[PDB]
DNA sequence: TTAGCTCGAATCGAGCTAT
DNA sequence: ATAGCTCGATTCGAGCTAA
């Protein structure tokens, strides 16, 4: 039939066919860009549904693997003990004044890393409310780790727009955020047809860049990016 | 019309066998028929991070962190002994005629133009500057890929094998005869007569390819490398894995066809930067560049479209390229 | 001489002039957009540098009223008796579930409101936090009382582009934020030459408005809205 | 616009193996080709409780029943023999040439702009300041890690063996030549000179060092440690794996190689740490900190941009800096 | 099979240490001998 | 919701200016 | 840093189809 694309995944058959058992098949393959992912025998009778539902598992085994090797690093609020937790707070990034610490009986808060070897400071109740608002992680964070860093970074001279492949990682119903191309032309105050502008295929004459203003705010309303 | 047929499976000419490589001593390399293998170990590695952060690492405290938890590996690796400094390299190479003839075809029109075209090819000019370029690379040790870059000194031992005995014997010192230059040398050319003899198909050519080198005493040797499934922990993570064949280190046949590949100098782009791997599309994945891209007029499938359906027969460096893809077969054709 | 343009504020002079004593004389009139504040007769020897000095004190005042009258609500993180503060943030709004309370021992931490009539909710540290990540003020918040609130607004089918002179507000050497055009531009990602488009007024020739993200990112880069 | 290219990959120069422990006498090491080879053997551990308690494990009752159940384990535990007081510490070292060329390059402008910065180096300054370090920490004992620290005489003998055989001998004191000074000798500034011909591709080199170490008779040494799967029972938990080849406790060839890339005296901090070894980001894994922080303008990649891209070439110790890291090898550019 | 110098009677190693180091209370000759053989010993000290 | 496409109008970058 | 310009290329909105 035809490729079915599913955010940055696309299932695209085979040209020639074969016939397993005495039914007419296609092999269909998964794709992740240039990454093949898989290759399943399906029959000519099953209909895109059908095809999307055979690597629907591998799609979200690939989510959740995603989702833990790119998840925030955690920062914990302990007493002076250092057993009890606080708080937890997941950050984009870690203050730069971590250094290796056990807590003592000097100070009553202490913000500690998650990780083995811990990091940490003596933090007053205001001192960790000013740290957790400037450094919290938005909710999906963790597709930043899919983005390469010249797309993600607040330099305009060291910024390059993003691909269509790339813009698919968040912007369709099959992406890792979930919301359409017209809400995410809503939350830009922008007009759906220039939004599928942006999100068009290489098959097309009318393509359009996404602007470093428009690219930050967008992953700003998605919770991507720059949310806290 | 004469439209391309659907399938054009092609079988491999110049087929190899897994290079297996051991260890011993120069000067008693003539009798190293007993030498024993370079076996592939493990060990432990611990490192820092040393790559690029993504601008979101470059944070001093992650860095820290991820410094005082160091990544944790254990690695495939092969040796030479501490009283040896010679590796010996063994494999055995055919040499198969009837390079023009598809294994599979659709259209018994298209693979009759295909065969005419092949056989008027062959009577112009044979398999010569082809068997003379592949005599070249297994002159030169190419197929030592990273065995080659820093030894002191390398030979090759190429034997003719028939009826199980040495027919005539070769010996080259694989430092002189270059990676980029196709020179002219007499045993050459009777190895590249060998070779296009084989090509031919008037006779049947086994080689027996035994290449030396001064690696050093107890250094690094470097096979194959397998994939990794990554399906354990991330500190016995076993990130390197090597190719053995029974327990002896070796390398893939396929990378060893891929050094005697390694004849294309007729690309568009210029030539000093070394000859290339025959392949459709130029590819080159190290530097990830494709010479002959299909957007120029160089590349094997336009070529051979245009030499065989409308007769456009190219220059004779291109046709040599055709030929040569043809030797080293392929599943060309639509779909 | 010339009309003196800082930021929102212009320093017009009469057209005509006076000889107070013996020396020229001209009548220099403040203005806050349509607003006047203040006539000045000044002598026509000083230099713009100086009638900028000369009226810098009313603008001083004027910042600092607008600052005061604009300061965004203080919430207050106390124990289990009211009495004291242990952490205290500024929000831009309050909590949804606030309603009139008065703290007790049965829970340790509750999050009252700077007011006298407090409202309170009880919290534990780490719901403390999300509230204070989702609601947090940023540094330079005042300025959006001085700013229509249909520019202000997310929603894109209520939103009105700011004109030149409420761009002015945030952007300008003369600004209530001190940043440059050039800043600003850096900021967008966009060259100066745009910018100074936007910030063009009375030249109808290629004058341009600003668009629903870019201003939204600008007023998340400045420190204006958007900061939690 | 030249910009960098996605793919960097380089390989390393400076190519040691794996470092064999042997033991003996002092004043007999002049005959020590036939010194026994040091074994890994296994020895019982008893321990109490030694580490911190997490402020709940403080209760006495809890502490003496910690105590009550001591943790039983075997460790691999390498020493001398009773009647031999030195350690002999024997690898070869292999050093390439051709340190600016990558392994795999995407751009072939960004290619050639790096090779131009490179030779524009040589050219300037060749690998003489890096060579000679080299060269120090050759003759100190710095990759005999733990071995040195209580040592009382350490000697390194080292080699160049040309065609198999000793071309030129040098002997060192390596508790003369300390840790901390890179100064000028006259055997230092041979060497230095040897292994500059190395990284320039002048010639071939082969360095076979040796040291040897007057620690005691019976003594405990230290080789390299390795990775335990932490799968086994608690009493036969084998906490402590140490690396041995042939039943010959040896040292990894990257600890032989970190150590000899001990050269790196220009980081921001203090010199109070001494030279440390050439890494991106210069990261020493005992202090668990970075220096040259990439927010202090001053590692491999920021100073490796500004002087290929943009033309900004920073001070002669970063271009010794560079071009170190360039020999140490890595996979830069971006994943 | 029980331990002298408990952490509860603040005599043991590490609250002495960390007494000594970060607050400067110096404790008494002997029990600063105790640390500094305790140094001489070796250790892994220094919990995450 | 995906996936595009004209068509005139407004915007964008990079050149110059002026003060 | 302010203030503004031109000019060709790119973006933008609101129609529309196509599914």
């Amino acid at each position: 039939m035809n490729a079915i694309h599913i955010g940055p995944f696309s299932i695209t058959p085979a040209a020639r066919g074969l016939h397993y058992g005495g039914l007419p098949h296609h092999q269909w393959t998964l794709y992740y860009g240039p990454r093949e992912m898989a290759i399943k025998t399906l029959p000519d009778s099953y209909t895109s549904s059908e095809v999307r539902d055979e690597f629907s598992d591998i799609i979200a085994e690939f989510v959740i693997d995603a989702r833990h090797r790119y998840a925030p690093d955690v920062l914990e609020l302990v007493n002076s003990d250092g057993d009890a937790v606080l708080a937890r707070v997941a950050v984009s990034r870690l203050p730069e004044a971590l250094s290796g610490c056990i807590p003592d009986d000097r100070f009553p808060y202490w913000l500690l890393t998650a990780s083995r070897p811990r990091l940490g400071l003596p933090v007053t109740l205001n001192e960790y409310t000013a740290l957790a608002v400037e450094l919290s992680a938005p909710p999906l964070a963790w597709i930043t780790g899919l983005l390469p860093g010249e797309v993600l970074t607040h330099d305009a001279e060291e910024w390059r727009p993003p691909t269509s492949w790339e813009l698919r990682h968040v912007v369709g119903e099959g992406s890792f955020t979930g919301v359409s191309g017209a809400a995410a032309a809503a939350l830009l105050g922008m007009s759906a047809t220039n939004f599928r502008k942006y999100t068009a295929g290489d098959s097309a004459a009318n393509r359009q860049k996404i602007s470093f203003a428009a690219w930050h705010y967008l992953l700003d309303r998605l919770g991507v990016k720059r949310a806290s | 019309i004469l439209s391309t047929a659907s399938v054009l499976a092609f079988e491999r000419k110049l087929d190899p066998s897994d290079a297996l490589m051991s260890a011993g001593a120069w000067a008693q390399r003539d009798a190293s028929q007993e030498w024993p293998a370079v076996t592939v170990r493990e060990k432990s590695v611990r490192g820092t991070i040393s790559n690029r952060l993504k601008t979101k690492d470059r944070d001093p405290a992650k860095l820290d962190a991820s410094i005082q938890s160091p990544n944790l590996q254990t690695v495939d690796v092969a040796n030479l002994p501490s009283d040896a400094d010679t590796l010996k390299v063994r494999f055995t190479l055919r040499v198969l005629g009837g390079a023009g003839t598809p294994s599979a075809c659709n259209d018994a029109a298209y693979r009759d133009k295909l065969l005419q075209t092949v056989a008027t090819y062959v009577n112009d000019q044979g398999f010569a500057e082809l068997a003379r370029r592949y005599a070249h690379n297994l002159a030169n040790a190419r197929f030592l890929w990273r065995n080659r870059v820093g030894a002191e000194a390398v030979e090759v031992r190429i034997n003719h094998i028939r009826q199980g005995e040495v027919a005539r014997a070769w010996r080259f010192d694989a430092l002189a005869i270059g990676l980029r230059d196709f020179k002219a040398d007499a045993e050459l050319d009777a190895l590249a007569e060998l070779i296009a003899s084989g090509l031919s198909g008037s006779g049947h050519v086994l080689l027996e390819v035994v290449a030396f080198a001064r690696i050093g005493d107890g250094q690094e040797v470097f096979p194959s490398q397998e994939l990794i499934l990554d399906k354990g922990d991330k500190k016995g993570q076993k990130s390197k894995t090597l190719y053995s064949v029974r327990d002896a280190a070796a390398i893939h046949s396929q990378k060893i066809g891929n050094a005697l590949r390694t004849i294309d100098t007729w690309y568009p782009d210029e030539d000093g930067l070394g000859p290339i791997a025959v392949e459709p599309y130029g590819s080159v994945t190290s530097q990830g560049k494709a010479y002959r891209q299909p957007k120029q007029k160089l590349d094997f499938y336009t070529l051979l479209d245009n030499w065989v359906l409308r007769d456009e027969a190219p220059a004779v460096e291109q046709q040599h390229y055709v030929i040569a893809n043809l030797i080293r077969g392929g599943v060309f054709g639509e779909a």
